[PDB]
């Protein structure tokens, strides 16, 4: 297995309860945990009408610590501009300066509800592979479907699944 | 170029816990993408030039709404906190 560059872009918008975030950052914290001392490094950025990297690939390595890493973490409460998000994340937190390994595979878990606010294109993280993992009571709208189609790697099947279970992130591992 | 999002009705203060109706409108020439962010279930029921209605159900506690559209390219919001006595 080559090395994986990992980036967490979590849902931070106000569509999500105070306990659903609270269960985004605990699963963060538990994928991390059992990824620890692998081929992934990981950075996480917080996402709702503005962007936030949390912690970049160097903290990562420097911390090796989920739980201190993302301790600080303040629930941001606004809108979900989703599209604006990944392409942040393409361009300013896949970046050597920050960390980021020219050799990694780039892998991208979006946590959110699937609804989006803003709109565009996501081109730049076209070579980025990208896991959507579910949660709150937007995402099974067809509205939420139909957005989250546009962001997830393809087949579907394999890229979405639900924060509960996970089970599409299970690939990772092996 | 520099238009408001009116969220109405604004603040309101209700009981129970039913479903409300909340209209969001810009008088923004050309607006685009209305969207209303929220916890709450939500349905849209009707739309405009400018505008989108969308009914809310299961309200059972306080809860903050935000509406956003895109004003010469340009992202605007409104709010609005929902609060609910009993
Ligand atoms: C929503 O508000 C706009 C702006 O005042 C108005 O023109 C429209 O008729 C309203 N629609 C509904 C469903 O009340
Ligand atoms: C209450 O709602 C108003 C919108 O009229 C908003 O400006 C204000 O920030 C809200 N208060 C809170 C919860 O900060
Ligand atoms: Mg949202």
């Amino acid at each position: 297995m080559g090395n994986v560059d990992l980036v967490f872009l979590f849902d931070g918008s106000m569509s999500l309860q105070p306990d659903e975030f609270q269960k985004i950052l605990d699963f963060m914290k538990d994928v991390m945990k059992k990824l620890s001392n692998t081929s992934y490094q990981f950075a996480a950025v917080q996402f709702s009408t503005s962007y936030k990297t949390e912690f970049d690939f160097s903290d990562y390595v420097k911390w090796k610590d989920p739980d201190a890493l993302l301790k600080h973490v303040k629930h941001m409460l606004l809108l979900t501009n989703t599209f604006g998000a990944i392409n942040y994340v393409a361009t300013e937190v896949f970046r050597e300066e920050l960390g980021a390994r020219p050799d990694a595979t780039k892998v991208l878990i979006i946590i959110t509800d699937g609804e989006a606010t803003d709109s565009g294109n996501i081109d730049a993280a076209k070579d980025i592979i990208r896991y959507i993992i579910g949660i709150g009571k937007h995402f099974q709208t067809k509205e939420s479907q139909e957005t989250l189609h546009k962001f997830a790697s393809k087949p579907a099947s394999e890229f979405v699944c639900i924060l509960d279970t996970f089970e599409c992130l299970k690939d990772l591992f092996t | 170029q520099e238009f408001l999002l009116r969220v109405e009705p604004q603040n309101p203060v209700l009981s129970a816990g039913g479903s409300l109706f909340v209209n969001c409108s810009t008088d923004c020439p050309s607006s685009e993408k209305i969207a209303l962010e929220t916890s709450l279930s939500k349905e849209l029921v009707a739309s405009g030039m400018g505008w989108a209605a969308f009914n809310l159900s299961n309200v059972t506690g306080n809860s903050r709404i935000l509406c956003s559209v895109y004003c010469n390219g340009s992202q605007i919001t409104g709010s609005s906190n929902i609060t609910v006595y009993g």
